[PDB]
């Protein structure tokens, strides 16, 4: 719920809401989506594939 | 969660270092450091404590 009168929105970085459309607004939130790093685990090459 | 920073969880979790710990409390209790060398030796805690 913010006051309708801002139009952005952030606590650290970005997490703008609010259409900036002058025909209508909507409160979007903004996310990343589950980005990370991959792992693998391996027993040995000299042992298995 | 922000961007291009993640926090790895603890390899070891709450629950195993709190039964690591009430395992040494045990063994401290009931066997008093001849666990710590080698198998555990019981002994009443009165005669451990003298
Ligand atoms: C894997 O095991 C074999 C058989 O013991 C050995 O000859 C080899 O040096 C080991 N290491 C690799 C990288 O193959």
């Amino acid at each position: 719920k913010f006051l309708p009168f801002q139009q952005f929105g952030r606590d650290i970085a970005d997490t703008t809401d609010a259409v900036r459309d002058p025909q209508t607004l909507e409160i979007l939130d903004i996310t990343p989506c589950s980005f990370g790093g991959v792992s693998v685990i391996t027993p040995g090459t000299n042992t298995s594939n | 969660k922000f961007n291009g920073l993640t926090v790895l969880p603890p390899l070891l979790t709450d629950e195993m270092i709190a039964q690591y710990t009430s395992a040494l409390l045990a063994g401290t209790i009931t066997s008093g450091w001849t666990f710590g060398a080698g198998p555990a030796l019981q002994i009443p805690f009165p005669m451990q404590m003298a």
